[PDB]
RNA sequence: AGGAGUGGAGCCUGCGGCUUAAUUUGACUCAACACGGGAAACCUCACCCGGCCCGGACACGGACAGGAUUGACAGAUUGAUAGCUCUUUCUCGAUUCCGUGGGUGGUGGUGCAUGGCCGUUCUUAGUUGGUGGAGCGAUUUGUCUGGUUAAUUCCGAUAACGAACGAGACUCUGGCAUGCUAACUAGUUACGCGACCGGUCGGCGUAACUUCUUAGAGGGACAAGUGGCGUUCAGCCACCCGAGAUUGAGCAAUAACAGGUCUGUGAUGCCCUUAGAUGUCCGGGGCUGCACGCGCGCUACACUGACUGGCUCAGCGUGUCCUACGCCGGCAGGCGCGGGUAACCCGUUGAACCCCAUUCGUGAUGGGGAUCGGGGAUUGCAAUUAUUCCCCAUGAACGAGGAAUUCCCAGUAAGUGCGGGUCAUAAGCUUGCGUUGAUUAAGUCCCUGCCCUUUGUACACACCGCCCG
């Protein structure tokens, strides 16, 4: 019970912190 | 001295809408789902509807002894006229009430949004439900507040048939920051001569006979049983 | 507040394990302390001072409180009105 | 609107101080070594309060301060 | 094409302004302005001038039963019979009182921190997955050249096929049933008794039943029949029969707005204040003040009328304040008995316009009523900055309204009254109801606005853009 990263991709996918919600959604998926 | 009936058959409603108030207040944390009144000449009988049973009477059951007690001072009744019972919902998971106090819980609770809703959703979905539509709005993200809408299946909008085919819950939940609504829709299925679900069908709906096959004779035979 | 005044209001409570009051501090006599002369504001401020010292939960409700005795209330109310500790209140005697 | 602050008032009013009297009792009772007691107080006939709370002997008037009641 | 108008006048009510101690405040194009159920004498009440109370839980420390504290007559004081305070000396018995802490209550702030609700885009006809086809995939088709429909409603066409929401259907309501089930809290017919000149009787009592009244069930209308038009489909026009050949409303998509509401809430996050208070109560004021502008309206400008008499017809609603009956009053209004928690009583709801006779006779006139002076009566604790109502008297503008501009298609517009909400006292507002009842239209894209296809783009915060000097 942690955060979901496929929520902070998809809600800070175009603001300031877009390059760690793709890293971490990338350390989820691999 | 008696009352008009204009005036009684109003304040048999605003009975009734404060003692709902009043329990939603008090088991909502228990499952509470509604309350129904029968008024039988010698005892008003009570009962209150819930998911968890077991915390609404209590230990020894010292919690429903302590209800039936409250109630009868603030609305006058005379001592042992009045009797409340708890019972179990049939189904919980057609219950927009109680879903939209299930995913009140999970909010207050440190669950993610995004994965509290769609827990909802699928726990709708495989209970029967013919729809679903769980919308959660307030400050998700930062001081600008927006909705997340989560929708599945069939969901009707207009008419007459939208007031018995779904069942509609609004709820408040509060965090650090703010005020958060949860709004919870569910659209029944048939289930014809049923419990859950209108046993009316859906006004557009047509079902036509499939004809029994049948060989239409060719030579003429008389039956003389 | 006379001290006749919060005994009557204590020993009340005592027999049941519930109280209910309506949040009107201008109303002159609470319904169930009639014949005694103990208006609604005592009783509302004397359920104050016993919820903030944990002994009693309340509910409110459309201008009403709802009190509840908790097990640290009975402890507590037991010793202040030197009750006979084969006094129960009547939430406790049934089933 | 737009909070104005005015506290001017002719200065500020006091609230009444009680005086703290020692041993009134005494002065209620005149005991001399013989045992006999006097009663230096007039006392009130009322119910309320009668036989035991003394009036007030004040310049021009008998006053009982429970029963409200004066005597001129 | 027209009808009634508004915009002109008098006044009633809201907005600015200007005043003020305060004249509390939100909302400003459609999407503010008779809106906040917002018709405020007190309360409401936030605003202004003052004055009491704590209703400051709880924890710790102090003092204190050789008393912590509590209240109080009289003189003064005070707006006050506020022990509020000064003088004065009796009660009250740990409930309080003092410091520290951290709690509480706010119609205090932020609607650009939020929830919910509402308004709007939009009452338009729109919106979207799945599988398949095209592609550099950003995307695209489906979701369309065309007829048709109130309608992305259908027909058809067809690299798309199947679906979903919205539309439609659905619910309430109006119009029909001498067919059904029923009626002393609805009646009718008949027969008696009675009054009066076979007739009238809402005079009185019985039996026939359900036409009338009430309300349940089920029927009944589907472009169904005929004649035309239409790629003879989808549908459109006329007509017969028929109660009826479109009755009126409720609900209502995806996606949005920094739209309104913190002044509806024990909805709520922060900030502010919290004991000479932004809490709460009491007294008196203001919200209404008035040079001037801006919107809803109500009355008129008369003879298609006003006055005075007479005759004669509703529907929707309320009622433990709605009221019959009798007596005194010109009246507004007062006294005694009665009914009704209501198809039982007001009440068979004797409404107003309408209708029939009289007087008036084109005139600022007997039209029209503003304004103001005397009296009288009610509601309330209080009517003076007239609460409302009545009676004599007063008798202004106004002779049909510039530029502009609103609403409206048939029991409709307009006229005319009645009921509800507000309400101790109260409607020129709103929300419903009946009554009388039309002129003109059954078309268009010219004005206003919205939607669609093709086209151009140096725009993308999207023409209130970008950009050269
Ligand atoms: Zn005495």
């Amino acid at each position: 019970l942690g955060t979901d990263p496929y929520e902070d991709f998809q809600e800070n996918w175009n603001t300031k912190h877009s390059s760690g919600v793709t890293r971490e959604l990338m350390r989820e998926l691999n | 001295v008696q009352i008009s009936k204009k005036r009684k058959f109003v304040a048999d409603g605003i009975f009734k809408a404060e003692l709902n108030e009043f329990l939603t207040r008090e088991l909502a944390e228990d499952g509470y789902s509604g309350v129904e009144v029968r008024v039988t000449p010698t005892r008003t009988e009570i009962i209150i509807l819930a998911t968890r049973t077991q915390n609404v009477l209590g230990e020894k059951g010292r919690r429903i002894r302590e209800l039936t007690a409250v109630v009868q001072k603030r609305f006058g009744f005379p001592e042992g006229s009045v009797e409340l019972y708890a019972e179990k919902v049939a189904t919980r998971g057609l219950c927009a009430i109680a879903q939209a106090e299930s995913l009140r819980y999970k909010l207050l609770g440190g669950l993610a949004v995004r994965r509290a809703c769609y827990g909802v959703l699928r726990f709708i979905m495989e209970s029967g439900a013919k729809g679903c539509e769980v919308v959660v709005s307030g400050k998700l993200r930062g001081q600008r507040a927006k909705s997340m809408k989560f929708v599945d299946g069939l969901m009707i909008h207009s008419g007459d048939p939208v007031n018995y085919y779904v069942d509609t819950a609004v709820r408040h939940v509060l965090l650090r920051q703010g005020v958060l609504g949860i709004k919870v829709k569910i659209m029944l299925p048939w289930d014809p001569t049923g419990k859950i679900g209108p046993k009316k069908p859906l006004p557009d709906h047509v079902s036509i006979v499939e004809p029994k096959d049948e060989i239409l004779p060719t030579t003429p035979i008389s039956e003389q049983k | 507040m006379p001290k006749k005044n919060r005994i009557a209001i204590y020993e009340l409570l005592f027999k049941e394990g519930v109280m209910v009051a309506k949040k009107d501090v201008h109303m002159p006599k609470h319904p169930e302390l009639a014949d005694k002369n103990v208006p609604n504001l005592h009783v509302m401020k004397a359920m104050q001072s016993l919820k903030s010292r944990g002994y009693v939960k309340e509910q409110f409700a459309w201008r009403h409180f709802y009190w509840y005795l908790t097990n640290e209330g009975i402890q507590y109310l037991r010793d202040y009105l030197h009750l006979p500790p084969e006094i129960v209140p009547a939430t406790l005697r049934r089933s | 609107k737009k909070r104005k602050k005015k506290s001017c008032t002719t200065p500020k009013k006091n609230k009444h101080k009680r005086k703290k009297v020692k041993l009134a009792v005494l002065k209620y009772y005149k005991v001399d070594e013989n045992g006999k007691i006097s009663r230096l107080r007039r006392e009130c006939p009322s119910d309320e309060c009668g036989a035991g709370v003394f009036m007030a002997s004040h310049f021009d008037r008998h006053y009982c301060g429970k029963c409200c009641l004066t005597y001129c």
